[PDB]
């Protein structure tokens, strides 16, 4: 080791070593910055005799050329363990929040690991089953499988988010890693550790039950594209114990514009519209690690930022390519107090097949699409002409259209303090048999209330008699 | 009738924004694709 | 007391000076572009040192540059001055100092250079205090939830597109259509809110900078504004490094606060006047140096680039100070090309977003605010209690509006309700249309937006609804002072429409509507 | 003081120059050529060990790689003074017109000049006053200010510049200058010179009053990307004594294309749509120098050519960043027998508000142009419905349209020998007053053609009284 800087040109910089033990790629050098604090870059190529060129991941401004390089012969080595719940990190590892070092007892592993083999990979899909009924019904999760959230962020997406932890915590061993990719330090990093800290569950806030991993807006395009590397790191250690990991990557489009960055710093031919060349091969680094194995399961969700409006745009083609499940976020949803605001019509999931989760699941929620986007085509003709011109059972659809979008909301555990109303969880099969028995005709004397965030038919229908 | 012919041709119009749209996002992309590959070039 | 002099004097002359001779390491320029330099073997320099080119034969001063490229036996300089004098084989010297620029209260009205050197010809620089350019943000848990607004004083601005202390709201439009005008009109409104403005005018004309200082010292603006100006014949270096100095004078009020009016004002407001220029100029600073191009020329790092920037902009918390740092930036998009390379990275990277459109400007409505698309992330939280409880009905018949508003022309042949929501529509629009140089303080918009969401302007016509806003504002300005002052005194209530001011209020309304015909 | 030509490729030659003699950044190179002329060079890039890259300036097709160059320290000297006046001059200064060479006694300036700094640019924008109803009324001037026409030919360009020198040169001293970059030289020469030489004005041609400097498409990138700036230097001469300039650089747009050349041809990385990465900077250096300090004022009314129709193109852009108006020559209103094609409408300007030339221009310039805002929409409606026979009110608004646009029209002195009409000068607030009176209706009496040609109401109304 103990190479010396020959060149920095803005991030990326070039690193001169002995004949012999020159880094490997991805092998974080050190940069003493002339205190306790250091300059931690990733090796990214290995030029010539003993040259290697790396991203700074930090500000590289008050550095010069001859200074003194450490070579830590691993990849960036990220604590993991249960010392990291409940405290904040940056992609190098470093606790950002007020609290104090980690410490050296605690296991340290490298970032670069390896997605699992093809042997410990279940054979079968099992349902993830969240407890909200839009997104257990419509849009499926899928155990240890991607899942897109698309939304504007004003229509309660950080409330799922926070609901989904407390689920997982509460009815299994529940563990989450929150990974702010590209997050803003002001709108992204204390709104929601306020958020996680005031959100309590069985005595216990969330933040206490969440490993939370920025990659800020501020730092350079490696922190950003490693950041979400660092956040699959500390939540294996979990998942090693067969544990089951909900993973939340904020805007993974950022991931993908931070890679793209990095390649253009690098040098690297662009490809299509400004995206690197190795954009599958980064996208399969990442989300290969988030499977279902037979000792525990990694499940993610992942907001996902559409460039312009293309859904045929590389970054979000590489990210679909890579997903089981969508959910659509719609702000007219959310307009009306709806605040599980997910589009049942937008929403899909490959799960939703009647071989894994049932021929009965399958039919209802055909059925529920199937009125809704009846009602979809009559939103112009109700406009057009009055409620008044619609035929008898087009009439019912739209009625019962209404009805059961009205009881898509769900009262949420982690909302109960703001709302003052009990959060209900609603398994799957009971959220089937409700809607199954909402669209057969039971309740439709009930008027459109009583179905306003409520649980089971069983809540409908005791909440009617009373 | 006029109602009804001007409700097809709303339709019909929203039909042909979304093909004009899905035609200008493939033109966009291999109008940012050129330019990339004659910047890479010209540098090269 | 000349003997303190003597004193003080005549011990640092004898024992303060070590004047022992020593080799240090200069560079030879090998290599002038069009403004770099190559600088060849200067060793011992940091990443982005300040070299100093000293004074050779031809030359009595100093041109500085910015070593950005430590390449091996070679040092690519930035020049931050005029290159036509730096000729192959000048003399270099490293000094040791990344740039700096003076702060605090003495750069307080006055215009100055990216560098801290004034260039409005009213003297030196008084400071004591010099503060990096180039920090790293404040933090993570530096920060607070964004409470104080910001009051614009225009009313569309303050009433649906809230902006608060320590939000980063961009100010995004195409070519003429008053972006600088909204930031300008800013600037004035703070004359009495304690916040010290900043404006950084990266790549503007002399002559719209010179008139933008101008339009601010006529108002009085220019007691409590900091100029920078990086102009567009300046080198590309000086318009690279404008928005960070800026930044870093405001971080100086931020963190340490200066003495406004005899009190410590710890809020700061800095206008990037155009990053869509402070990136054409790292764009040419990175192509000139023959770094590696991306999407539209721009080098990889001009994400990170306007992300330094804006992620220094905050609210600290009570443990830091209590200060905060209100970026605004501004962004001249093409053809309203939105989906831009650098557009959508500011967008990305800001808080929210103010679209100025052109068509809104030619039409009339000079405020050429886009409601519709524009966002204010923070909302609500970044505005009074009163303003917050009298625009959501704004918003909502706006909305409303919008969704008819391909009717307009048709209201007549219309369902009653359509047109009468077509009617309040057009009057808010009309409402929120704004002259130039006139803000409106918190109480006024809130008077009018009360008088506008309760039916009191539906007996005015149309075109009149602007002169009836001027003329009741002046109306509460004299006839009744002590209803403005009791909307301003209970703002933060809770339940703003309290009796007292209700009552306040409507008698004013009617009062005024009473009197004046329209 | 003498170096060796070491390549030559195309318009960029590499010189070799002794060690401790290499010419400055800008300097000339003045290769001396057999025949008696000289090829004079500029210098573009220091490199290398003495060696300098320079623009040609010529053709260099008649050179070897050894021929000497005598650097000339300063860079390219043109003539400037009273004598540079009436006379055309090339990007070297050089006189091209079939008079004499210009004398040794005349003073050289350098070609590059620092603009006027911060401290001497006025605090407030200042109204020009050109005498021209449509341009002084919708559109007007700023004093050190950059204004540009969008129009082919035939719609009256030619004449609107030449009535803009003899009013500049008539009610103030007004001396102009007129910088061809990269027109063609049919339309530039031959159909200037004879058309300025033709009109007169106080017995004196307006090409008396105008110094002129060409750089053509056919001469190399260096003299179209020049010769702006030999005109700035030459205008800038007059602006020291105090007098107010007025500067037409026909075709800005083609100065960029130049400078892109310049760039593509001395290896430059290229940016954006091929353009130079030096845009900004290149502009600035050019439209900083016109502006309005305390001694005088550079006016500028430019010729802004957009590539098909693309105001998204780097140049346009560029170009408008630097713009203060905007006259929008059109062909319907000129076919119309109005002289002054100018349109009411798309001819914008930011002094256009009650700040700088006052509530009253303010108000009738919004006003009129807002009977035109519809642009007279009612012509659509006049053609499906005959005006439904009339209109109820709005067969008056298209009566005012119709004399407003007729009024808009005014008699060129430069065309008074032409047309055998007497030029009339009309003061600002003499335009101003005449169309807030017609507004008001006093010009409701008289029929329409009475104000066909005509410079103040009052003048139409002597009209009607005889
Ligand atoms: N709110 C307003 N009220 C009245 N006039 C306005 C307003 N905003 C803009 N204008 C008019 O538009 C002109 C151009 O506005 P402004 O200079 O603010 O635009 P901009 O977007 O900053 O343009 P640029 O790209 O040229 O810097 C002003 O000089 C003024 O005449
Ligand atoms: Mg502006």
């Amino acid at each position: 080791a103990k190479g010396v800087i020959q060149e920095i040109i803005g991030v990326v910089i070039r690193a001169k070593f002995p004949e012999d033990e020159v880094p490997e790629i991805y092998n974080a050098i050190e940069i003493p910055l002339g205190n306790g604090d250091r300059l931690v870059c990733e090796v990214q190529q290995q030029l010539g005799n003993g040259v290697v060129k790396a991203v700074a991941m930090g500000s590289t401004d008050g550095l010069r050329r001859g200074l003194e390089v450490i070579d830590t012969g691993r990849p960036i080595a990220v604590p993991v363990g249960p010392a990291t719940l409940g405290r904040v990190f940056n992609v190098l590892g470093d606790p950002i929040d007020g609290m104090g070092p980690i410490g050296p007892e605690v296991e340290r592993r490298p970032i670069h690991r390896d997605p699992p083999s093809f042997e410990e990979q279940n054979t079968q899909a099992q349902i993830f089953e969240t407890g909200i009924k839009v997104i257990d019904l419509i849009a499926p999760f899928t155990r240890g499988g991607k899942t897109a959230i698309f939304g504007g962020a004003g229509v309660g997406k950080t409330v799922v988010i926070q609901e989904l932890i407390a689920n997982i915590a509460k009815e299994q061993s529940g563990f989450s890693v929150f990974a702010g990719v590209g997050e803003r330090s002001r709108e992204g990093n204390d709104l929601i550790h306020e958020m996680k800290e005031a959100r309590i569950d069985e005595n216990t806030t969330v933040f206490d039950k969440t490993v939370m991993v920025f990659g800020q807006m501020n730092e350079p395009p490696g922190a950003r594209l490693r950041v979400g590397l660092t956040a699959l790191t500390m939540a294996e250690y979990f998942r090693d114990e067969g544990r089951d990991i909900l993973l939340f990557i904020d805007n993974i489009f950022r991931f993908v514009q931070a890679g793209s960055e990095v390649s253009s710093l690098l040098g690297r031919m662009p490809s299509q519209v400004g995206y690197q060349p190795t954009l599958g091969t980064e996208m399969g680094e990442l989300q290969e690690r988030i499977t279902s194995t037979k000792r525990g399961s990694i499940t993610s969700m992942q907001a996902v930022y559409v460039p312009a409006d293309d859904y045929t745009d590389p970054a979000p083609a590489t990210v679909f390519s890579h997903l089981d499940a969508t959910i659509s976020l719609e702000r007219s949803i959310a307009e009306r107090a709806i605040f599980p605001a997910v589009d049942p019509l937008a929403s899909t999931s490959r799960i939703l097949d009647p071989n894994i989760v049932g021929e009965e699941h399958y039919r209802v929620a055909q059925e529920v699409k199937r009125v809704l986007q009846r009602y979809k085509d009559l939103k112009d003709i109700i406009a057009i002409l009055g409620m008044e011109e619609l035929s008898d059972e087009d009439k019912l659809t739209v009625q019962r259209a209404r009805k059961i979008e009205l009881f898509f909301s769900q009262p949420f555990t982690v909302a109960q303090q703001f709302t003052g109303r009990p959060g209900k969880y609603v398994p799957v099969k009971k959220t089937v048999e409700s809607f199954a028995r909402l669209l057969n005709g039971e309740g439709d004397h009930i008027p459109e209330s009583f179905f306003y965030m409520q649980g089971d038919f069983d809540d409908v229908l005791a909440a009617y008699e009373a | 009738a006029r109602m009804v012919a001007m409700r097809n041709a709303t339709n019909n119009a929203k039909d042909l924004v979304r093909d004009l749209t899905l035609s200008f996002n493939k033109a966009r992309q291999a109008a940012i694709t050129k330019e990339v590959s004659e910047i890479a070039s010209g540098a090269a | 007391i000349t003997e303190e002099l003597i004193a003080r004097l005549k011990q640092g002359i004898t024992s303060g000076v070590d004047l022992q001779p020593r080799q240090v390491n200069v560079g030879t320029v090998i290599a002038v572009g069009d403004g770099v330099a190559r600088l060849s073997g200067l060793d011992q320099v940091v990443a982005s040192e300040i070299v100093e080119f000293p004074p050779k034969a031809g030359r009595n001063e100093s041109i500085y540059g910015i070593a950005l490229n430590l390449e091996q036996d070679s040092v690519a300089a930035i020049i931050l001055g005029d290159d036509e004098t730096i000729e192959e084989g000048d003399m270099v010297t490293s000094t040791g100092r990344v740039i700096s620029v003076p702060v605090g209260q003495g750069l307080l009205g006055r215009v100055v250079n990216p560098l801290g050197q004034p260039i409005d010809g009213k003297g030196p620089i008084v400071y004591e205090k010099t503060r990096p350019i180039e920090r790293i943000a404040p933090g993570v848990i530096t920060r607070k939830s964004v409470d104080t607004p910001v009051q614009t004083g225009i009313i569309a601005i303050d009433a649906l597109i809230p902006i608060g202390r320590g939000q980063r709201e961009l100010i995004i439009g195409d070519r003429q259509t008053g972006k600088t005008a909204v930031a300008i009109d800013t600037i004035l409104n703070q004359k009495g809110q304690g916040m010290v403005c900043i404006y950084v005018a990266i790549g503007q004309r002399r002559a719209q900078v010179a008139q933008v200082v101008g339009t601010l010292e006529r108002f009085g603006a220019m007691e409590y504004t900091i100029v920078v100006s990086a102009t567009a014949s300046e080198s590309a270096a000086l318009q690279y490094i404008a928005p960070y100095a800026g930044c870093a004078m405001g971080e100086e009020i931020m963190e340490n606060g200066v003495m406004l009016n005899g009190q410590l004002v710890k809020d700061a407001l800095i206008v990037y006047d155009d990053l869509s220029k402070h990136a054409v100029a790292y764009r040419q600073v990175s192509l000139l140096l023959r770094r590696p191009p991306g999407r539209e020329a721009y080098p990889g790092d001009v994400f990170y680039l306007h992300s330094r920037l804006l992620e220094r902009a905050a609210r600290l918390n009570e443990e830091y100070g209590g200060g905060s740092l209100t970026a605004l930036p501004v962004i001249e998009t093409q053809a309203n090309d939105v989906s831009a390379y650098i557009p959508t990275n500011v967008i990305s990277i800001t808080d929210g977003q103010i679209y100025l459109e052109s068509d809104l400007f030619n039409a009339g409505q000079r405020p050429a605010l886009n409601v519709g698309i524009s966002v204010s992330r923070v909302g609500g939280a970044a505005q009074t209690r009163a303003m917050r409880a009298v625009a959501g009905k704004l918003k909502g018949e706006l909305a409303q509006f919008r969704d008819l508003a391909a009717f307009a022309q048709f209201a007549s042949d219309l369902d009653a309700t359509t047109k009468a929501q077509i009617e309040r529509g057009q009057r808010l629009q009309e409402l929120l249309k704004q002259p130039q140089y006139q803000p409106l303080p918190v109480e006024d918009q809130v008077a009018v937006l009360y008088a506008a969401t309760n039916n009191y302007l539906d007996d005015v016509p149309v075109p009149l609804i602007t002169k009836w806003r001027d003329d009741f504002l002046a109306f509460l300005r004299t006839a009744h002072p002590e209803v403005r002052k009791l909307i301003y005194d209970n703002r933060l209530d809770r339940k703003f429409p309290t009796p007292e001011v209700k009552e306040a209020l409507e008698a004013a309304i009617k009062e005024f509507k009473a009197t004046s015909n329209y």
